[PDB]
């Protein structure tokens, strides 16, 4: 039961998703030919959650690849795990998106969306029991932002009782990557607030900082950054696919992380994070892992958690460990840093445990934080957007596709409301 | 500003400890023990009160203010089967004619006043009728419609994009739009009410006058809300239960908005989550904004409804505290 | 004969039940297959096998899937092991209203079938958690249905209480209070522990540095065995489940025993120690050895029952009880002078290989109702108030059929209970 439909939209979403599938395939013993070559029955027990089986022990991701240009998906196909995907699950156009939310949401994306939806429907019909949908996309482009927003809206209209979660790569205010980035991000978030149950917010700046400080990586590749995201994503759903002492459903995780409908933007983190060389000075305790998880250097969103408070924190631990040791350690953390934990919620954290480590580790952990501090990120985007709007800069590209000033104003009002709500529950 | 007007209407039980008593037009007695609780609003009507009486006490003033250029909202709030639809619309084929509720009477009164005003001023009236079903919008004027959404405006109006706006010259023409739409609003059968409303009905009349030029524009919102429902009493299951879940949720956020406003009205800081539900967003101006709002709280006497009646009264009491800032919407 | 029925609901309860059944098998001489008053917990087949008079429920399949592949697997008959589709998601409103009102009927029919084996159906056992989503609402529903059907029959709840300081879920406080609202007016007796106390006991008396779920569950299993053995085995001064109801329920609403099991002694500490009866009794009455966060000095014991096992003499026990009465610190209620029931079984407890405990000739299970537990209730209500003031994590519950006044009514009920406890103490 509880099978998940995977969607990648836009370039960043598609390349991240390729790595995500590579990771999970390795985890479940699936080789690039779609054949299983694992050593444990636990490896196949819940393979249904991400894969469909075909004749000849072939396994196929229930994955949809969407793009408005062909090049990215062609590169995916050429790649090592690209031939595992079922070819009819590539849905793509040829007319470019111009980093333009309007092209993705209104015009060029509107032409392609129905064909995507039909494939979605087939996957849903092939599910014993659909749990939800996982999307990968950027916030600042045209395809991920415009197209992805569109797709999510239509799927929630069709499956309003199911889980809708996104891994969304967001702008980093100190190093912008596109000129219209604030426009694309604000337009996207304006609809993600309404039509998603949880959004995992990654900025590349934080990933670079992680790579430099802890992993001792002078030269990060996008592949390595994608690996980091992929590890988070795998960790999030481990307890749907495996046994545990205390188990976590996706809905239950939402169930523990969302005090108010709108506040579902999480900072993900991971542990352990060290170099190949700074590992022999360390041993692998639950305390050590928790310390590493609550280290600002191991956050994947662009904020100092001390510039705010955690409303709720979910930790998912993998490997054999004493529940009492874990609980006691987290209580100590709460006691010593009580000012960073909102006092409305006794037992500020949720713990989940999965009796199975990821390969080559004895212990691992994934961290999900919902902090008032992340309001600062929204502030920075809102200010960036606002200045350009004051001068109506770059606007003709969007007005030419039918978009109106009032819609933009609405988006800004939504952003400001979000930050106000965080201020209220500071 | 001006505090909202709250009225409590006591429906008659079907043909007997009441647990509710009418102290005076101004006050009521609920019978909770051991210790009493007294509630006072703007006006309380007991079981005998007629439809005409309700119109005179609650609606007539708002219609007049609408003519003067103010926005106005009347909405019925209460537990399932308390009388919200009967009050707003009336019976649905019952006695029928005299039983018609506030909406048809408002049509009649408004058009008579405008006809009287005619004797260089002109009037333009458009109507829209929509339902909020499962946090979704459906157009009662066209069954074909789909993809309706809410949008904020410079007119401060939150409106439904793509809703049919029907121009109406007379009360009779308006009646046709209402009758067709009323059939449209979704109703289902629960143990509590065979006629239970599964959506929140929003009937909107836009009144624009031109004195030639000065332009006065009034939005009149006549809202028949769905009611809070306990599953055990309603025995709602399946789709009926899904509707109940949405009804309770949107009503919960209505309560959240009303409470938050009370905090803010007194020196405090609070955020009103207007956009938590489509209902609260559309009603945003009606609650603390630029509109004269009257709330009719419908209660069933009867010991069984004690808890729900308590809840409705408590909500209404808080609502009374909210102050609105209504101005004439003018143009020169 | 006098014969019983076992129900294990929610992940935690299922886990406990596994351990319990293992213990039972080791005691009566049953294999993993079923091969060889034993019939209180094991109905015979045509030949060879014995079938645990049991029911296993969880809406998470993964829990019972684990059972279905373990060593203890073909002991169970697959009629019993029931599974759902989507889990309870730590949400009373899914366990009671939505997914509960779907499969409860099946479980009831199974229970009826099992009863139609019992000539002397003595009663039930329910294992759950004031803290799981399954165990908070579904359990209540099941109890209600059982009351509707039988009423007169004996009903027990083994309830894992929310630990005042440590907590596990984000909406443990709501769930527990909702369970209290519904279970309180059906289940005549509830035996309760929390994990914090067990952890403490493991640290101090057993010198165990790693506190984990298996050993903890084994401790609870031992208590369960001690409670039962009066039905399962011979002995002067025997006990019935109905006798517990009569003995430990002064007023019909107040029926929340604590538990404790002594000796809790490791392999070394059994030596350098005699283990006398009086000594064991003293240990049972110790503030720290109690299985919940509740100082027994902060109140008065109303009604107490003590279930001695193995090599025991009545006169010694009487002397020990006299000594305890003499002690002025351990206060009793003015109006109940006779606040002891003595239970003695010639069967000594037998401990599971690869576990915490060592052999002890003489052991006790002590079950007590006090005015002191009210503090825990008050703490829980305070927690509930603190998070209900914001009304956070409420949008999970409202969607699956709920009302705002229900919570208020529950809080009123809790207040009334507290008042009753205070009156009792006076
Ligand atoms: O990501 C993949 N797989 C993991 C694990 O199952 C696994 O085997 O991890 C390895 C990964 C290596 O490379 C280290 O990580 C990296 O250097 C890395 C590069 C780019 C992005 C992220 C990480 C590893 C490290 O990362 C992980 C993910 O474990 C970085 O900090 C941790 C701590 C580890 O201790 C470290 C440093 C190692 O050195 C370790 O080596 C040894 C000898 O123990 C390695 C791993 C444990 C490593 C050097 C080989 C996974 C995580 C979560 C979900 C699923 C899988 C993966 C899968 C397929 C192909 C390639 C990688
Ligand atoms: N003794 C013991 N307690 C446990 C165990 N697992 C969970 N608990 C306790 O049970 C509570 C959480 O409830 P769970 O039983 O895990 O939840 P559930 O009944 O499975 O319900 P859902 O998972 O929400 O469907 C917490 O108070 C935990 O401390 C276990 O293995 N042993
Ligand atoms: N004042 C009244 N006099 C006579 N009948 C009434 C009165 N109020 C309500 N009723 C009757 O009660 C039934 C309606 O319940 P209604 O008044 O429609 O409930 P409701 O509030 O709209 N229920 P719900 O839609 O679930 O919130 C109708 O058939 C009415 O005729
Ligand atoms: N992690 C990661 N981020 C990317 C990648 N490619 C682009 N991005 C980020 O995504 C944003 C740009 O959006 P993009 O997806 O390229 O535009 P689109 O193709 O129109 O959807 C910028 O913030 C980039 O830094 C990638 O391969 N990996
Ligand atoms: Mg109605
Ligand atoms: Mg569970």
């Amino acid at each position: 039961m509880r099978e998940i439909v995977h969607i990648q939209a836009g370039q960043c979403g598609n390349q991240i998703g390729a790595k995500f599938w590579e990771v999970i395939s390795d985890e479940h013993g699936i080789d690039p030919t779609g054949s299983y070559h694992g050593d444990s029955d636990l490896q196949l027990e819940r393979i249904n959650v991400y894969y469909n089986e075909a004749a000849g022990n072939k396994y196929v991701p229930r994955a949809i690849l969407v793009d408005l240009e062909p090049g990215t998906m062609d590169s995916v196909r050429s790649g090592p795990f690209g031939q595992i995907f079922r070819p009819d699950n590539f849905v793509f156009g040829q007319s470019g998106a111009g980093n333009n939310w309007a092209k993705g949401h209104y015009t060029e994306g509107a032409e392609l969306v129905d064909s995507v939806l039909d494939v979605v429907r087939k996957e849903s019909e092939s599910c014993d029991c659909l749990q939800g949908f996982q999307l990968t996309h950027s916030l600042g482009g045209g395809t991920g932002s415009g197209m992805g927003t569109l797709l999510i809206s239509k799927i929630r209209e069709e499956y309003p009782d199911r889980i809708m979660n996104t891994f969304s790569v967001v702008p980093s205010p100190k190093v912008s990557d596109t000129v219209v980035e604030p426009y694309n991000a604000t337009l996207s978030v304006h609809q993600l607030v309404e039509n998603t149950d949880e959004t995992y917010c990654i900025d590349n700046e934080a990933l670079y900082d992680i790579c430099f400080r802890t992993l001792k990586l002078t030269t990060p590749t996008y592949g390595d950054l994608n690996h980091l995201v992929s590890a988070t994503m795998s960790g999030v759903t481990t307890c749907l696919r495996f046994p545990g002492q205390l188990n976590a459903d996706l809905r239950k995780l939402a169930v523990n992380m969302v005090p108010f409908p709108r506040l579902h933007f999480f900072m993900p983190g991971f542990a352990p994070l060290t170099s190949r060389g700074s590992q022999q000075y360390r041993a692998l305790t639950v305390p050590e892992l928790t310390q590493q998880m609550f280290d600002a250097k191991n956050m994947m969103a662009a904020c100092d958690p001390r510039h705010g408070r955690y409303l709720t924190v979910a930790a998912v631990f993998r490997g054999r460990m004493s529940m009492k040791e874990v609980d006691e350690q987290m209580l100590n953390v709460q006691n010593k840093n009580s000012s960073y934990f909102v006092e409305w919620i006794p037992n500020n954290v949720k713990t989940a445990v999965c009796d199975i480590p990821p390969r080559g580790l004895k212990m691992s952990a994934t961290f999900i934080g919902n902090s008032t501090a992340i309001q600062e990120l929204f502030k920075r985007i809102s200010e960036q957007f606002t200045a350009m709007f004051r001068r109506k800069a770059f606007l003709h590209w969007y007005t030419g596709e039918g978009m109106d000033e009032m819609e933009f104003t609405e988006a800004e009002s939504n952003m400001n409301d979000l930050v106000s709500e965080y201020q209220q529950y500071q | 500003g001006d505090a909202i007007k709250v009225f409590v209407r006591i429906r008659p039980p079907a043909e007997q400890n009441l647990s509710l008593s009418v102290l005076s037009s101004t006050s009521l007695r609920l019978h909770s023990n051991p210790e009493p609780k007294t509630f006072t609003f703007d006006h309380v009507a007991d079981v005998d009160t007629t439809q005409e009486s309700v119109f005179a006490t609650v609606a007539k003033s708002i219609v007049e203010s609408c003519m003067s250029g103010y926005n106005g909202t009347i909405f019925a709030y209460g537990q399932t089967g308390s009388g919200k639809t009967f009050t707003m619309m009336g019976p649905s084929e019952s006695f029928s004619h005299n039983l018609r509720g506030v909406i048809p009477r408002s049509f009649e009164y408004l058009f008579s006043l405008i006809d009287r005003e005619k004797e260089g001023k002109s009037f333009l009236s458009k109507c829209s009728f929509i339902e909020i079903y499962n946090e979704q919008i459906y157009d009662l004027l066209d069954s074909a419609s789909a993809g309706l959404y809410l949008r904020e405006h410079i007119k401060k109006g939150v409106f439904v994009v793509g809703a049919v706006e029907q121009v109406v010259t007379s009360a009779a023409e308006a009646y046709q739009v209402l009758s067709g739409g009323w059939r449209n609003r979704r109703v289902a059968s629960t143990s509590m009410n065979r006629e239970s409303s599964r959506s929140h009905a929003v009937f909107t009349i836009t009144i624009e006058s031109m004195e030639k030029v000065n332009i006065r524009t009034s939005l009149l919102n006549l809202v028949d809300l769905a009611g809070s429902e306990r599953q055990k009493d309603t025995h709602a299951e399946g789709m009926r239960l899904k509707e109940a879940g949405n009804i309770n949720r949107s009503l919960s956020t209505l309560g959240q908005v009303i409470t938050a406003l009370v905090d803010v009205g007194n020196g405090k800081q609070r955020h009103v989550s207007y956009r938590d539900s489509k209902l609260t967003f559309l009603l945003r101006d009606s609650l603390g904004g630029n509109a004269k709002t009257a709330i009719i709280a419908n209660v069933h006497p009867g010991s069984r409804s004690f808890g729900e009646t308590l809840s409705t009264l408590n909500f209404a009491q808080r609502a009374k505290l909210i102050k609105n800032k209504a101005v004439v919407n003018e143009d020169t | 004969m006098r014969e019983c029925i076992s129900i294990h609901v929610g992940q935690a309860g299922v886990q406990i039940g596994n351990a319990c059944w293992e213990l039972y098998c080791l005691e009566h001489g049953i294999q993993p297959d079923g091969q060889m008053s034993f019939n209180t917990f094991f109905s015979e087949t045509g030949a060879g096998k014995h079938v645990p008079r049991a029911v296993f429920v969880d809406l998470e399949p993964t829990v019972i899937d684990e059972v279905r592949t373990g060593t203890y697997r073909q002991l169970f008959h697959p009629e019993q092991l029931i599974t759902g589709k989507e889990d309870a998601a730590n949400n009373y409103a899914r366990g009671h209203y939505t997914i509960g009102k779907e499969i409860i009927d099946l479980v009831l029919d199974r229970i009826r079938k099992l009863a139609d084996q019992c000539t002397g159906l003595q009663g039930f056992l329910v294992f759950h958690s004031f803290g799981g989503g399954t165990g908070s609402g579904f359990t209540s529903l099941l109890m209600e249905r059982l009351s509707v059907d039988y009423g007169k029959k004996s009903k027990l709840e083994f309830s894992i209480y929310p630990a005042p300081q440590v907590s596990t879920a984000v909406v443990e406080p709501y769930n527990s209070i909702l369970t209290t609202h519904t279970t309180l007016e059906h289940s005549d007796c509830a035996f309760m522990v929390d994990n914090e106390a067990i952890y403490d006991i493991c640290r101090r008396n057993l010198d165990i540095e790693r506190p984990t779920y298996t050993n903890l569950n084994r401790l609870i299993s031992q208590i369960v065995s001690s409670i039962t053995a009066s039905l399962r085995f011979d002995g002067a001064l025997n006990v019935d489940l109905t006798e517990f109801q009569t003995n430990l329920v002064p007023y019909p609403r107040i029926h929340f025993p604590l538990a404790t099991y002594a000796p809790v002694i490791s392999a070394e500490k059994a030596y350098h120690e005699q283990l006398s009866v009086a000594e064991i009794t003293n240990a049972c009455f110790e503030p720290a050895n109690q299985m919940v966060k509740c100082d027994p000095r902060h109140g008065k014991y109303m009604a107490c029952c003590l279930l001695y096992r193995g090599d025991v003499v009545p006169k010694d026990v009487n002397a020990a009880i006299a000594t305890i009465k003499t002690k002025r610190t351990i206060q009793f209620v003015d109006w109940c002078p006779t606040g002891f029931k003595v239970g003695i079984n010639y069967q000594p407890p037998t401990v599971v290989p690869g576990g915490d405990l060592a052999k002890v000739q003489r052991a006790v299970c002590m079950l007590s109702n006090t005015t002191a537990i009210a503090e825990a209730w008050a703490r829980l209500d305070h927690k509930f108030d603190l998070m209900y003031a914001k009304r956070a994590f409420v949008h999970w519950y409202v969607g699956e059929g709920m009302e705002e006044g229900e919570f208020s009514e529950a809080r009123e009920d809790m207040a009334a209970l507290e008042k009753d406890y205070e009156e009792v103490g006076v």
